[PDB]
């Protein structure tokens, strides 16, 4: 998973929708499951940068 | 030495577009520069302590 | 480092139902009006511009630079002569760009003696990716684009040297 | 539709707005060729309409979704208004902020 596959739900991404807390977030170099119906994220960076600090 | 080298440095790294380039280089720039001036000080402090130290017990 | 500069939709053959001739006293050369080499300006033929729609397959193994304008005449008059229409917009598509562009009708401060504006805009469209192109006027269209060959240690400087 | 932010927490709002890949998909789905999006909190405000193009395929579909968010201040009231082409937020997330934590990118 992308962390928009993540946030916006992704049905691969399922076994994530219960994990409320964590340490840190561990992103694969090459994540597939992000945004399945394709568009334009917007300020998808800059929401990196405040999950960031969640 | 471990007193002066206190490290509050964050390093997790950003994501650009592709219409921030510009943004992107000074980042990396940025990081860069700060890691050139601390390598040069790690170093240059040892070999400076390494070669007093050696003076100092002679 | 370099690049090739190469035509993606030749003018002699890309519109035939479009006018691919048209020049403006800003640009002139050697006394004649005259325009950006690497665009053309598509305006009406024969009393009409049909909706148009054109697209590049970028078949080389490059990125290349796609450059193009819109224009934004100076009044109702001057759209209605070169488009023929006052509702027009121009839409730029690729798998990662998107946007859609309409023309501006405004009073407007000369600016090399002219009223009425030309915007420019650009992409990079990856290797294998396709770019279209629709219009119902106003489109400046691209001509020549560059297949980019990048490179390390270049740069660009200002000098008089 | 709108939402109060009753919660002592920051809500991360998400929603998307649908561009077809043409005339009759817009009018099979929301049955308007003139729909508009629009999204405004006390600090927020953007209106979005539907761009119809024909577009690459991607992932084997013709037209796309935009992904848009905004984070909502405790108290706040967001506020949602549609002709069609509405992407609806169904959940949110009420954020809790601390320090240390980052985004890293391994294969470990
Ligand atoms: C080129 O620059 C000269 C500078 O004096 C200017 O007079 C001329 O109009 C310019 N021509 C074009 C096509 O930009
Ligand atoms: C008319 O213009 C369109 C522009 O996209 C072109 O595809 C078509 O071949 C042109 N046709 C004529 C003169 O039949």
């Amino acid at each position: 998973c992308s962390v928009a596959g993540w946030i916006l739900g992704n049905p691969e991404c399922e076994l994530l929708i219960s994990k409320e807390s964590w340490s840190y977030i561990v992103e694969t170099p090459n994540p597939e499951n992000g945004t399945c119906y394709p568009g334009y994220f917007a300020d998808y960076e800059e929401l990196r940068e405040q999950l960031s600090s969640v | 030495v471990i007193e002066k080298m206190n490290t509050q440095f964050t390093a997790v790294g950003k994501e650009f577009n592709k219409l921030e380039r510009r943004m992107e280089n000074l980042n990396k720039k940025v990081d860069d520069g700060f890691l050139d001036i601390w390598t040069y000080n790690a170093e240059l402090l040892v070999l400076l302590e390494n070669e007093r130290t050696l003076d100092f017990h002679d | 480092s370099s690049f090739e500069r190469f035509e993606i939709f030749p003018k002699e053959s890309s519109w035939p139902n479009h006018t691919v001739t048209g020049v403006s006293a800003s640009c002139s050369h050697n006394g004649k009006s005259s325009f950006y080499r690497n665009l053309l300006w598509l305006t009406g033929k024969n009393g009409l511009y049909p909706n148009l729609s054109k697209s590049y397959v970028n078949n080389k193994e490059k990125e290349v630079l796609v450059l193009w304008g819109v224009h934004h005449p100076p009044n109702i008059g001057n759209q209605r002569a070169l488009y023929h229409t006052e509702n027009a917009y121009v839409s730029v598509v690729s798998s990662h760009y998107s946007r859609r562009f309409t023309p501006e009708i405004a009073k407007r401060p000369k600016v090399r003696d002219q009223e009425g504006r030309i915007n420019y805009y650009w992409t990079l469209l990856e290797p294998g990716d396709t770019i279209i192109f629709e219009a119902n006027g106003n489109l400046i269209a691209p001509w020549y684009a560059f297949a980019l060959s990048r490179g390390f240690g270049s740069g660009i400087i200002t000098s008089n040297a």
